């Protein structure tokens, strides 16, 4: 069964210039190589078909080369779009076979977060729970820090956090922060606040809101 | 139209039906069998042709029991067409060599 | 037109079995193979196995444990998949896709999320978040829902039924208590609102449930 | 007689396209592929391309960005590459080459410097190199002349129209404030100089300028 090998894992390049994905067969299979691109929650989409040939729907920036054992996808000026993860997949010999994939990942500018709170709803309190979510919005790089604090004391129970993937409308990164107490609990303190440490900044970026 | 003349029109009509058909079945017997190559249907179209005219080149072939089988009846449509072409031709042929002998 | 069609997603308890459907709209041929790629959470693709609907032949991976069990209806252009006797190793998105028989994966379905748990479904819980009365809004004001206390995965979260794309972060679940829960965040001028208004409908396909809530300000 | 004939330069400015020449002399067949070849400076040459003349048809090197087009015009044996939307990176010395379709580059051009900038053309400055006055001679002396101040790559410095080549060195460019700058020395016995005279013929392709220098004693 045919061995497919995609090294690099990661990709990372600047935005606009040119990237070469590689993906070797562990014996000649021709030009018998298709490369598909999956974005995050996608599904594969077809890019090049044997190792070259276009396919009409696809960016001109994308082109395949390649024989016997060594094939290469190319991207002539990344952007953000083409943030995903990109497989090879051999026709040549039964059964199809898939390459391990590449991410592709771009360093842009240094960006700040949009740092945002909301209080718990009142549709939500009225179930006897409540959450406070913070979200740390289109921020450059992924490496951020948020604290909670609750009546300037800082809390860490009850705290969930998710980081998006890389952005594909802008090769930045996402964050939510989700602070869950019971109604009670939340009843008897008066500020929730959620601080962000970026390196864009030595002052933590800070937002709060009193229940009252 | 001459009998000799049907039965080679009859073989080529017949021939491509066979190299259509063999096509098929060949991809058909061919997944499922780890390293087969005979296993897409443009090539396999090509390789029934390299096969009905014994060519044989051999850059594909099949190594399952219906390849083979397939591959067979191919070879044997390709031998018996490219042979009753050849019976026709000649007696073709006879006949005219009658005609300039006044018979 | 979206040619193949599947389920979002299927609960099956460990040991249970499972038939997933793909339907195919478009050119069908006699030539077509309908393949399944199983895709676990954070790995790649894996090729499963094949079928041709024409002929009903299947071919399968002999290189992992053969699970599946491949059968098509030529009348109503379906190919199905029989997974039996599940664990957790099966949890995983199994994607359709169509392959004229030269060789590429011209198209794929958007996959089916098989989740192998003894866990009860729970359609989501959804709440707005609306800023703070003092919280001071730039050009731009982020809104968003709060997607909790649902199983299994997965849920689909849209804004103003897809007409709202540009400004749209969806983060991950994480998971507690056999309950996942995920926030949704978009970002509109802070004039078009909330004169225009911003609702988000909140999809899960395992409890068969969509649902809409409009982000008003706080009273 | 010179079979493959190419301009010496072409000056482009970034985002601009280039047509290069190779006008064909000798013996052509039908069966004749005329090849394209790039050398960027201090690295070696990569295949662009092919096209058999005959037929018209063209392939071209996948492996790399396909600036390029070929074309080729059957009555004036010419043979054209179009490379379009050029940066620094398509600055290189570009030969066409003749294959007679077994396989080998029986004979090349001498090639097309092209130089991919927006600053304008410049004709160099050609000034002598006599010896200082109060220079001892040997049984060998040493001029030469100074060629500065010109834009882009290359110019072609000879001595006495080329009868002249034992005993001439021509130092690489140097580049200062968007011009090239470079000298040529040469060394003939003592007593040759100044009873026969010595030339330096100094071409500059991309000016369509060529000047002579005769290199006297200093008064
Ligand atoms: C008749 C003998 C039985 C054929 C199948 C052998 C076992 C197949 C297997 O275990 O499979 C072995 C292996 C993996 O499937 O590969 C293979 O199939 C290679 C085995 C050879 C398959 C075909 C051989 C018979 C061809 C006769 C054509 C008719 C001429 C007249």
């Amino acid at each position: 069964d045919i061995l497919l090998t995609q090294s690099p894992a990661i990709l990372s390049v600047s935005p606009g210039e040119r990237v070469s994905f590689s993906c070797r067969a562990s014996q000649s299979i021709g030009t018998d190589i298709h490369w598909y691109q999956q974005r995050t929650n996608g599904s594969p989409r077809l890019l090049i078909k044997y190792a070259s040939e276009s396919i009409s729907g696809i960016p001109s920036r994308f082109s395949g080369s390649g024989s016997g054992t060594d094939f290469t996808l190319s991207i002539n000026s990344v952007e953000s779009e083409d943030i995903a993860n990109y497989y090879c997949q051999q026709s040549n010999r039964w059964p199809f076979t898939f390459g391990s994939g590449t991410k592709l990942e771009i360093k842009r500018a240094d960006a700040a977060p949009t740092v945002s709170i909301f209080p718990p709803s009142s549709e939500q309190l009225t179930s006897g729970g409540a959450s406070v979510v913070c979200f740390l919005n289109n921020f450059y790089p992924k490496d951020i820090n948020v604290k909670w604090k609750i009546d300037g004391s800082e809390r860490q129970n009850g705290v969930l956090n998710s980081w998006t993937d890389q952005d594909s409308k802008d090769s930045t990164y996402s964050m939510s922060s989700t602070l869950t107490l019971t109604k009670d609990e939340y009843e008897r303190h008066n500020s929730y606040t959620c601080e962000a440490t970026h390196k864009t900044s030595t002052s933590p970026i800070v937002k709060s809101f009193n229940r009252n | 139209s001459a009998l000799h003349w049907r039965a080679a029109g009859a073989a080529t009509v017949l021939l491509v039906i066979v190299l259509l058909a063999g096509s098929y079945l060949a991809v058909l017997a061919e997944r499922g069998a780890p390293g087969a190559q005979l296993i897409t249907y443009p090539r396999a179209l090509w390789w029934s042709v390299v096969t009905a005219t014994t060519v044989g080149y051999g850059d594909l072939y099949p190594v399952t029991l219906w390849g083979r089988c397939v591959a067979v009846v191919v070879m044997v449509a390709g031998i018996t067409s490219f042979g009753l072409v050849t019976a026709a031709l000649a007696t073709w042929f006879v006949g005219r060599e009658q005609e300039r002998r006044g018979h | 037109q979206v040619q193949l069609q599947q389920p979002g997603a299927e609960l099956v308890k460990p040991g249970a079995s499972v038939k997933l459907s793909c339907k195919a709209s478009g050119y069908t041929f006699t030539s077509d193979w309908i393949h399944w790629v199983k895709q676990r959470p954070g790995h790649g693709l894996e090729w499963i196995g094949e079928i041709i609907p024409s002929y009903g032949r299947a071919n399968y991976n002999e290189k992992i444990q053969k699970k599946a069990t491949l059968t098509a209806d030529k009348s109503s252009s379906t190919a199905f998949m029989q997974l039996s006797s599940l664990t957790s190793e099966d949890s995983a998105v199994y994607y359709c896709a169509r392959e004229r028989g030269d060789g590429y994966f011209a198209v794929w379905g958007a996959g089916t999320t098989v989740t192998v748990s003894s866990a009860k479904t729970t359609p989501p819980s959804v709440y707005p978040l609306a800023p703070g009365s003092a919280a001071q809004t730039n050009s731009m004001v982020t809104l968003g829902c709060l997607v909790k206390g649902y199983f299994p995965e997965p849920v689909t979260v849209t804004w103003n039924s897809g007409s709202l794309s540009s400004g749209v972060h969806t983060f991950p679940a994480v998971l507690q208590s056999d309950l996942y829960t995920l926030s949704s965040s978009v970002t509109v001028p802070s004039s078009s609102w909330p004169s225009e208004t911003v609702t988000c409908n909140v999809a899960h396909p395992a409890s068969s449930t969509k649902v809409d809530k409009k982000i008003v300000p706080r009273d």
